[PDB]
């Protein structure tokens, strides 16, 4: 356990949608973004190269890359979906990304009370013996050393 | 609300 260590820190997922005042010419009902981003204070372009939002394959260019923030997709639709969503770091060793499957919805389930709507994802990140400079790359995003794993 |  000489050189054991265990580096955790977070993401934000996240998305907004909006009923439009006017459906689209296309019919488009929902405006939206889905984002990915650090909590409040906490640049995770220390640690992050890329963020791919897969979108719905009626969209258009539906593998979408942020290589910088903001990390974000903005699109008008009519329907929510499942969006695999990944994170890749600045680091040459495994784990090189996270997948994450968000669900993108336009309503919750059970009652359609407004016209907006706000969810929040926080993701604890665990990395186990991180590698030197990816440690350094983690904590100056917000990460802390925790009991290693 | 719809899902695809």
């Amino acid at each position: 356990m000489d050189n054991q260590c265990t580096v955790q820190v977070r993401l934000e997922l996240g998305h907004r949608a909006q009923l439009r005042k006017k459906p689209t010419t296309e019919g488009f009902t929902h405006d939206w973004m889905v984002f990915v981003r650090g909590p409040e204070q906490c640049d995770i372009q220390h640690f992050v190269e890329k963020v791919v939002f897969w979108l719905h394959d009626s969209f258009p260019k539906p593998r979408r890359v942020c290589k910088e923030p903001p990390y974000k997709v903005e699109e008008s639709g009519y329907a929510g979906f499942i969006m695999p969503i990944e994170v890749h770091f600045k680091n040459k060793e495994e784990p090189r990304k996270v997948c994450f499957t968000y669900d993108l919805f336009l309503n919750l389930e059970g009652n359609p009370p407004v016209n907006h709507l706000r969810h929040l994802r926080c993701e604890k990140l665990t990395f186990n013996n991180p590698t030197t400079e990816f440690r350094y790359k983690l904590l100056r995003a917000g990460g802390v050393m925790v009991m290693p794993e | 609300a719809a899902r695809k």
